[PDB]
RNA sequence: GUUGCC
């Protein structure tokens, strides 16, 4: 779905957050995003 | 209609190749509803009656959205509700979703929603897909209607499919008069007596139109040797 | 037919990089990287009758064909090294590539 | 080492595809005979060229006639060679019909015959599958040593 | 018409040019910039360009998912094969002077992800020693039977060779000039 | 070099109940090509 | 005698089968085979080494066949004519020099035979070779004789021209029910056939293969070649602003199922489940049997460190396999004839000159151990005396592969069987028709009737109007008049060549633009990455037609995709056309009349640059042109001569453009079957069953395909009068009546010959 | 046959127009595979009209046609007028590669006398490129009995 | 037993 991440261009993932918040950041790259 | 024509009649084989389906109607002329009886047998599928098929979040919420084109139901004539898509989601046993979640807002804007290790992406990334190839209304088993004109102003309706038992029951058709290929689903739904007769009608049809005539009664002898 | 499509295309990169070689005359730390043709049977880059490139490295041999044709959304950078010590050094980064096609 | 004189039976042909059983062998006055007393060796039905098509061999002989009359072979090639309307006149030049077409009398009776006849000299070349070495026949012979079968 | 006549000064200096896989060069038709070198990391007989590049801080970091399964910060590595080949020479210009060198190699530079790689080698050794369950004389070479060579024989010597602290400076007029006295 | 065995020779491509019992071969035949002759009656 | 370039260049048709004759595949493959061929196997055997008594080597130095290097005469040899009536081979010995350590010191040794090699007739190696009608009536063989055939211990054989599917390259497959597939069949020169498959199960992207356990999915194998940033792999396969990226984005969470997500963490997914062929030594790495199981695949690339060339080589193969599941227009057919590939003789019994020479030499090495296992046997032995039992292994082994025709291969482990058979002496171009026919591999596609059809690829390529019928009705074909077959030149200099004309490498290019340009694809790998083909192509031609470059290269460049290829594999099928530069041919008719005179043959029009050879896939390219009458100012390469389309056993029928269809191919079944003639010495030749006939005749109308071979000079058959009508009853359908006088005058008397033989034989006591 | 010509040529360049009749039965830009079918079998057959009616007497294959020994009227106006098109299982020669049928014609040019129909008689002979043509019908004609 | 051909 062209969820390109910077510096790695890998992927993204919709992670479970804290309070199951739907925050969205990869593995194997420190990124996040809201 | 020829050597593969013959060999899967004798061999009374299983899966058979076109078994076309000839109903026809009540009426004669077109009335805007001659051909409303093939949208409520067709596969129709919600790919066309839907335009815009998107996930949207506000901070906490995943669940996917889609929307029908209003404006298009009476254009191919077919009738249906706004519920019965929303009972047709959940009477799709390939997707594996809970019975009864599905919530209207509005008249077209249509949203159902997933909740549970990183379930949560993947299954609303295998539901992308998975969603824009169910049936909502018609058959779940034939594929393509076709209507056409014969030497008389009388149309029928061809459908190619397997099933025949639920085309005579649906409204609009009569079931008097629904000859068909595919002689051992006949055996199932008419009887046996239809089965042999079919099977008759078949062969000298098939030897009509390659210029050789056999017989009637050599066939009527193969017909009773098989049933 | 599409044989003129090829050579007005052509033509307009004359022009487009006659304005890059003329815009970089600043010496502002800046490069480029371009290809030779190696393997010889120095010179001059000229400009012929409206606007036409040519190169003459040999004696006399002539080299009319000079293109720049690549598109790369990537930062280059050319660094040089010596002799596995303290010798990285940045110099500039390169903003274009062209070719030199000797022509038959 | 044998000879053998080609007696019935035997495959013939023609170098475009029609094979042939030799039907019969008659004798030399039955035949028909031109206006200079040539006998026609080989005679073939018309049965052949609607169905078959061989066109080829309709051209063949006209070009076939043409050559040995004005003495040189003739060049009928792939996709051209010797044409067709300056073939007609060298056989019209000295006496002969334009299409080939001469006519004949009849060996048995003595007249003429009701129509033409389509005449001249065909390449034929003799074929393998003669009869002798197929003539087979066995009356109470030898029998296989497991099923006791012939 | 015209002449714009050349000539190469170029020996003794194996100049290379690094490619970034990552970085575009335009933002909406405005030249970003390229970013700032911490320090780089050579090792001879493969040639390996190891280029250290640093993240920004916890706008944009998520530090306590990278504390928690590796503890390696602060850091993006990225590797690049140097590879050989004949021409491609690079040239700076002057005012109707223009000089040309000769690049040496060129290489290509991928993301290469240390830690993640650095995080499950811990991981087997703390396997082994959980349940650790437990004598080299000579032999002979026979000329019935094969030896490991070729391709993976350069993995057995890109692994263990002498690393080179590189650095990192910016110069470009010492070259510069060096250049131009040279005819 | 597969070995033939009894299953390998009842059924088939004419091992038996085709080659050797429902079609058979015989005694007392002939064989020669055929050439017309219309001077001689049917049959 | 004035001349014009109108109708007269036919008179160069000849000139290209003097000097080029009518057998060019069979002399030309075996004529390559002894002079170089063999040079580059003892080169690649040499060395034999025992480990016992590590102080002991034979190597091999050279190799001759025929004369020695002490005599330095032509030849001491049998004739062929009194070989085949004594049931013997026709063989001259095979002789080698060879050093080695006798003892005190080393010494060379000179001439040694090892065997006796098969030599066919006509060529160079025999006597036959260059005679004038006047050594060859002392040896009693016809100067007509075609020449080309192995007469192996009496009765006189022949290998056919055998083909398969074009090995080291790519096809594409569709399937309804199963999914589809691609195959890409390679083949190193040693002990390796490998063939790769990328399947679709499910909507998702897959990868097999006959060396690895299971299946393994496509983002671990190219992350695993370097490619790892997970975009880079979406950029190559899919491009931009399409309907790829929806096919194609299901394959890259898979990464993220098994969590890689680097190139150290890749390869040990595919060595975990690698099928372990054990090598006996064993020390796996578990990360260095992962780097050779990415070695020993798609063997038409190898690496030395970076992976790279290899990697999108992968992913060039998976873009075709998205292309075809968009629309099923995409496919390509396993029967055009541009994937197929023609390979002759002599390089097709070298493969099996290699298994009988290491059984010598293995052997041979099995003997000097089992003597060098004694203590007093060690000081003065000599190694020479016990290769005379080890000779004939070469000889035996030769003699039963042509005689049965069955191949017993160890390095490939394959059994191809009828590859020879006896050729017909029955007429004359019966011996000539079957020195030029095509068998096919028989794969067992029998419900497919595509390769029994017969494709439009194919007009002067090989025969049209040729093709036996029944057990076999399109899958025995036949060479054109006008046809040479390819064979390789050389791959590095024309990769240092292309780079010149201006063209990058592969590792200096994104691939965020190489979908945008075109590619060249040198034997189907992507190595230039070319734009503005038009300027590039052009020049490359202007070269060859200077001869600067081999003329067996084509340049053949589609457009359905963004690609451009190059071919120099050899072993593939095409002829000559005359170039044509624009509205005006090279025709050049004061050219044509200087050929005339004869001072220059065909071989220098392709000199100058009036002819080049065009194979299927430069057909497609070019708009070649049938007469000069017809010439467009948009028109090359007009026709040579239009009737070159029929092989040389179908060219006797006369008009054969006026007649059906199906009536050509009912002739060449039985033309060679005619009775006729067969030889000048057909009276002294002592063979099975020969039919002879008494009175032959010239046929009436010739053709100028029958003067090329002298049909003339011993034809088949009489041309009789026929008057066609109907006549007494007796010709019904296709019968023939014939008087009892003109048999009696000579009217085709036929004799038969008949061989009978026994042999007197000495028993034990 | 110029007018059958005639007629196909205007018929051809309305793609750029792109005009599609659409007939029932599901085309999808074949109309003008199936006119055109339906068109080069008409003017074979009222050409072989011409054959039989102005014809004299004591014509050969004119006597054993108005019998049923052997022929009929379609063998016969194949023998002096047209041939007429070879069809492939139902099909007017697809192409070999690139979009057309073989190197002496333009591309993608989509026309008879170029890709199926064949317009000389068996009197008159045949081209280079249409002696093909003919030589693949008479192939499956032999595929079939196998 | 195995191939070639009508
Ligand atoms: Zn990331």
């Amino acid at each position: 779905m062209l969820s390109f991440c910077p510096s790695c261009n890998n992927m993204l993932l919709i992670t479970s957050g804290d309070s199951g918040v739907y925050t969205l950041a990869c593995r194997s790259c420190p990124y996040e995003f809201p | 209609l020829g050597v593969p024509r013959i060999k899967e009649i004798i061999n009374a084989s299983k899966v058979i190749s076109t078994p076309i389906i000839n109903a026809v109607l009540v009426n004669d002329n077109d009335e805007r509803a001659a051909r409303v009886v093939k949208g409520r047998v067709e596969k129709t599928l919600l790919s066309d009656v839907a335009f815009y098929v998107q996930d949207v979040y506000k901070d906490n919420l995943s669940f996917i959205q889609v929307r029908i084109d209003l404006g298009t139901i009476d254009k191919l004539q077919l009738e249906l509700t706004i519920e019965d898509i929303a009972v047709a989601i959940t009477r799709a046993s390939k997707l594996k979703i809970q019975a009864s979640d599905v919530n209207i807002i509005g008249k077209d804007r249509i949203a159902i929603n997933v909740f549970p290790e990183n379930d949560v992406f993947y299954r609303m990334q295998q539901l992308r897909r998975a969603l824009p190839d169910v049936v909502v209304k018609g058959l779940p088993d034939i594929s393509r209607a076709v209507i056409n004109i014969r030497d008389d102003g009388k149309r029928e309706l061809l459908v190619e499919g397997y099933g025949l038992r639920d085309v005579m029951c649906t409204d609009g058709v009569i079931g008097s008069r629904t000859t068909t290929n595919h002689v051992l689903e006949v055996f199932s739904v008419l009887g046996i007596e239809a089965a042999r007769y079919s099977i008759i009608r078949e062969i000298n049809y098939t030897m009509s139109n390659h210029g050789m005539s056999v017989d009637p009664r050599h066939i009527q002898l193969l017909g009773d040797v098989m049933t | 037919k599409e044989a003129a499509a090829e050579l007005e295309l052509l033509n307009a990169d004359h022009q487009h990089i006659l304005r890059k070689l003329k815009k970089m005359n600043n010496k502002p730390e800046r490069f480029m990287v371009f290809q030779l043709p190696t393997r010889l049977p120095v010179g001059s880059i000229r400009v012929h009758k409206s606007g036409k490139l040519s190169v003459k490295i040999g004696n006399v041999v002539m080299d009319i064909g000079k293109g720049a044709e690549t598109t790369f959304l990537q930062d280059v950078i050319a660094l040089s090294i010596a002799d596995d010590a303290s010798s990285a050094e940045l110099l500039g980064r390169v903003d274009g590539k062209i070719v030199v096609t000797p022509q038959i | 080492r044998q000879n053998r004189r080609p007696e019935l039976g035997d495959k013939f042909s023609s170098r475009h595809g029609q094979k042939g059983v030799c039907g019969i062998i008659v004798k030399q006055e039955d035949m028909p005979f031109n206006d200079q007393g040539i006998v026609p060796d080989i005679i073939m039905n018309p049965h052949g060229f609607p169905s078959r098509m061989t066109v080829g061999k309709m051209i063949e002989l006209i070009s076939g006639k043409a050559g040995v009359l004005n003495g040189t072979l003739e060049y009928g090639t792939c996709f051209g060679g010797s044409k067709l309307e300056d073939m007609s006149k060298i056989l019209v030049d000295q006496g002969f019909n334009y299409s080939g077409k001469d006519m004949l009398y009849s060996g048995i009776t003595g007249e003429c015959l009701q129509a033409y006849i389509f005449f001249g000299p065909i390449y034929y070349q003799k074929l393998k599958h003669m009869v002798l070495d197929k003539m087979h026949a066995r009356a109470r012979g030898p029998r296989a040593v497991l099923t006791r079968q012939p | 018409i015209e002449e714009f006549p050349l000539k190469i000064s170029g020996e003794e200096e194996s100049l290379h040019v690094f490619q970034y896989a990552n970085r575009p060069r335009l933002v909406g038709r405005k030249p970003a910039e390229h970013p700032f070198i911490s320090a780089a990391r050579y090792k001879p007989k493969s040639h390996l360009w190891e280029i250290d590049i640093p993240l920004d801080e916890q706008a944009f970091y998520n530090k306590d998912k990278a504390e928690s399964e590796w503890n390696g910060v602060n850091v993006q590595t990225l590797k690049g094969v140097g590879v050989e080949n004949n021409g491609q020479y690079a040239a700076f210009v002057k005012d109707m002077q223009v000089y040309l060198v000769p690049i040496e190699r060129v290489a290509q530079l991928k993301p290469f992800f240390k830690y993640i790689d650095d995080a499950n080698v811990t991981r087997k050794q703390e396997d082994a020693r959980r349940n650790p369950n437990p004598m080299s004389v000579k032999s002979v070479n026979d000329p019935s039977q094969n030896r490991l060579t070729g391709s993976l024989l350069a993995h057995k010597v890109a692994d263990e060779e002498a690393n080179i602290e590189l650095t990192w400076a910016e110069g470009t007029f010492e070259q510069f000039k060096d250049t131009i006295v040279k005819e | 070099k597969p070995i033939r065995g009894f299953c390998q020779r009842l059924k088939g491509k004419q091992g038996r109940f085709r080659g050797n019992l429902s079609g058979k071969r015989v005694d007392f035949s002939g064989r020669t090509v055929i050439s017309p002759d219309p001077n001689l009656s049917i049959d | 005698d004035e001349i014009n370039t109108a109708q007269d260049k036919w008179h160069l048709l000849p000139a290209f089968l003097k000097v080029k004759g009518l057998v060019k595949q069979h002399l030309d493959s075996f004529n390559y085979f002894v002079d170089t061929d063999l040079k580059k196997i003892i080169k690649a055997n040499q060395l034999i080494l025992s480990d016992v008594d590590p102080e002991f080597y034979l190597k091999y130095v050279d190799i001759r066949v025929g004369k020695k290097s002490s005599s330095s005469t032509k030849d001491y040899l049998t004739p062929p004519h009194e070989c085949r009536l004594r049931d013997m081979t026709y063989s001259a010995p095979i002789y080698v020099d060879i050093e080695y350590t006798r003892g005190r010191n080393i010494i060379m040794h000179k001439d040694v035979e090892i065997g006796r090699m098969p030599i066919m007739l006509r060529s160079n190696k025999c006597i036959l070779y260059d005679a004038d009608e006047s050594k060859m009536a002392k040896l009693n063989e016809c100067p007509l004789d075609p020449g080309g055939y192995f007469i192996v211990n009496g009765t006189e054989k022949v290998i056919l021209v055998q083909e398969q599917l074009s090995k080291n390259r790519i096809i594409v497959e569709a399937d309804e029910k199963k999914g589809i597939v691609q195959a890409s069949v390679t083949s190193s020169t040693h002990e390796r056939k490998s063939k790769t498959y990328v399947i679709t199960k499910n909507g998702k992207i897959y990868l097999k293969h006959n060396s690895i356990a299971e299946e393994i999915p496509i983002a671990i194998v190219l992350k695993a070649c370097g490619i790892l940033s997970d975009l880079e792999i979406m950029q190559l396969v899919c491009g931009n602003d399409s309907s790829y990226q929806d096919i194609f984005a299901v394959n890259l969470e898979e990464s993220s199922k098994l969590d890689i997500y680097t190139q150290q963490q890749a390869l040990e997914y595919i060595g975990a489940k690698v099928k372990t062929m054990r090598r006996q030594k064993l020390t796996i790495l578990q990360e260095g049997i992962e780097a050779i199981a990415t070695t020993v695949i798609a063997h038409l690339t190898v690496e030395a460190l970076d992976f790279r060339e290899k990697a999108l080589y992968i992913a060039m193969m998976t873009r075709r396999v998205v292309m075809a599941m968009y629309n099923p227009k995409m496919i390509d057919d396993r029967d055009y004839v541009g994937n197929k590939r023609l390979e002759l003789a002599g390089q097709l019994i070298s493969l099996l000159f290699e298994d009988l020479f290491k059984k010598f030499n293995n052997d041979f090495k099995l003997s000097i151990d089992k003597v060098l296992k004694k203590p007093n046997r060690a000081m003065e032995y000599d190694a020479l005396l016990s290769i005379n039992v080890h000779s004939n292994n070469i000889t035996s082994g030769l003699n039963r592969a042509i005689s049965t025709g069955n191949w017993s291969l160890k390095r490939f482990k394959m059994e191809r069987a009828g590859v020879t058979h006896v050729l017909s002496r029955l007429s004359y171009i019966s011996a000539l028709g079957m020195m030029t026919r095509i068998s096919s591999q028989f794969e067992k596609s029998r419900k497919v009737s595509g390769p029994r059809a017969l494709q439009p690829s194919q007009f002067g390529m090989l025969c049209t109007a040729d093709t036996p019928e029944g057990e076999a009705c399109g899958l025995v074909k036949n060479l054109a008049l006008m046809t040479h077959i390819t064979t390789d030149d050389e791959e590095e200099p024309i990769k240092k060549l292309c780079y010149v004309l201006g063209v990058e490498d592969i590792t200096l290019i994104d691939s965020a633009s190489l979908h945008l340009n075109y590619g060249v694809y040198l034997n189907g790998t992507l190595i230039g990455s070319i734009r503005f083909p038009t300027k590039f192509v052009t020049q490359f031609r202007h070269l060859r037609r200077t001869g600067k470059v081999s003329e067996f290269i084509s340049i053949y460049s589609n457009s359905h995709q963004m690609a451009v290829h190059i071919a120099t594999d050899g072993g593939r099928i095409c002829r000559p056309l005359i170039i044509v530069s624009d509205g005006q041919s090279r025709v050049k008719d004061i050219h044509l009349r200087k050929l005339l005179d004869g001072e220059l043959d065909f071989d220098d029009f392709l000199k100058l640059g009036l002819v080049e050879y065009l194979d299927v896939n430069e057909e497609n390219d070019s708009y070649i042109a049938l007469y000069e009458k017809d010439i467009v100012p948009s028109m090359t390469h007009l026709e040579i001569e239009p009737f070159t389309i029929l092989g040389a056993v179908a060219g006797l029928i006369p008009y054969p453009h006026h007649n059906q269809s199906p009536r050509n191919t009912y002739q060449c079944a039985m033309g060679k079957q005619a009775i006729g003639a067969i030889a000048y010495n057909q009276f002294k030749r002592i063979d099975t069953l020969l039919y002879l006939m008494t009175y032959p005749q010239q046929p009436m109308v010739k053709t100028k395909t029958i003067e090329l071979i002298d049909y003339d000079k011993l034809p088949a058959g009489q041309n009789a009068t026929v008057a066609v009508m109907s006549y007494s009853g007796y010709d019904i359908e296709d019968a023939l009546v014939l008087n009892k006088s003109s048999i009696d005058r000579g009217f085709g008397r036929c004799e038969t010959r008949r061989k009978t033989t026994t042999v007197l034989k000495r028993y034990a006591n | 046959v110029e007018i059958a010509y005639h007629k196909c040529d205007e018929l051809i360049t309305l793609f750029n127009k792109g005009e599609l009749e659409t007939q029932p039965g599901c085309n999808e830009e074949q109309t003008l595979e199936a006119k055109i079918g339906g068109l080069l079998s008409k003017v074979r057959e009222e050409v072989g009209d011409v054959c039989i009616n102005e014809l004299d007497n004591w014509n050969a294959p004119l006597i054993m046609a108005t019998c049923g020994s052997k022929g009929s009227t379609l063998n016969v106006s194949q023998m002096v007028a047209v041939v007429g098109q070879q069809i492939i299982s139902g099909n007017r020669v697809p192409d070999g590669f690139q979009d057309r049928s073989l190197p002496h014609f333009p591309k993608n040019s989509k026309t008879p006398q170029s890709k199926g129909f064949v317009r000389n008689s068996f009197f008159s002979g045949l081209s280079p490129p249409e002696f093909l043509f003919h030589a693949i019908s008479g192939r499956e004609g032999l595929v079939d009995t196998a």
